């Protein structure tokens, strides 16, 4: 072999429908829908869940 | 025979936090308003904010500047949340140029009439080192919802110069909404109530002018209905 070039990519993934989350306890799921702020419920306050 | 409702007054009690007040609505539709106005404002507030950067010394997000802490990625990031007022003009190029040590915060960008930097004290970076200085331009676009880079990457449009940071656009102002309706005692009837709208923003949507065009879009859809064809 004469010589070897190396080269990194970097990608950024963000999250989307179909991953896996999951929690420390056990329970897990796949994230199936993401909904509008307004939609979410909220407490009297207004704070979205 | 029916009432209507009229707009009163509107409390400022801090300059991002609002109470605005509609004292003569009918029984029953107090929900209605409230919840109509809640959807409208959290969904459809026009605002503008930065797209994308150029610094000088890097090549890409994930390089490093001599003289600073922060990683470029996390200073863009401190980009995503200046929260800015422009007038006249769709895209603005801000300048900011500081050097020596210290806090490189918000208020150091050169001061255009057009622009408004509604939280001078907001920090962007820190210097470490007598001769490090930082050069930037922000471009600065006007923009409704949230479009992040990756959808706009379809329309590249020339993206060439590898200098260029794109940034996810989070157009709107709204942080917060809440109603309350409320008996509202007018002199001459019984069961009258108040709608009070509290809301929370980035400080640069007046409250008038986001229920204004709030209301105006209702009217609108509703407009639309109003005639039907049948044909």
């Amino acid at each position: 072999v004469l010589k070897i070039v190396k080269v990194y990519l970097a990608v950024k993934r963000r999250i989307q429908p179909g991953d896996k989350m999951a929690g420390r306890h056990g329970n897990k799921g796949v994230i199936s829908k993401i909904n509008p702020i307004e939609d979410m419920p909220y407490d009297e306050n207004g704070t979205p869940v | 025979e029916f009432l209507k409702p009229r707009l009163v007054d509107i409390e400022q009690v801090s300059s991002t936090h609002a109470k605005v007040t509609l004292e003569p609505l009918e029984r029953g539709f107090g929900h209605t308003l409230g919840n109509a106005l809640r959807r409208i404002l959290l969904s459809s507030m026009p605002g503008c904010a930065v797209t994308e950067v150029e610094i000088d010394g890097v090549l890409h997000e994930y390089s490093t500047k001599e003289g600073v802490q922060e990683d470029i990625l996390e200073i863009l990031l401190n980009l995503k949340g200046l929260a800015v007022r422009v007038q006249g003009k769709d895209e603005v190029i801000l300048t900011l140029n500081k050097s020596g040590i210290g806090p490189v915060t918000a208020a150091d960008i050169t001061h255009d009439g057009d622009v408004e930097i509604v939280k001078p004290q907001h920090v962007i970076c820190h210097l470490t080192d007598e001769n490090a200085s930082i050069s930037m331009r922000i471009k600065v676009q006007r923009g409704r919802g949230y479009v992040p880079a990756s959808t706009r990457i379809h329309s590249e449009e020339d993206e060439r110069p590898i200098g260029r940071l794109l940034v996810d656009a989070c157009y709107s102002p709204v942080e917060r909404i809440a109603y309350n309706v409320e008996a509202a005692r007018v002199e001459q009837r019984t069961d009258l109530d108040k709608l009070v709208i509290e809301m929370e923003t980035n400080g640069t949507i007046d409250p008038e002018e986001a229920i204004r065009r709030a209301a105006t879009i209702l009217a609108e859809q509703l407009e639309a209905f109003v005639d039907l064809r049948d044909v």
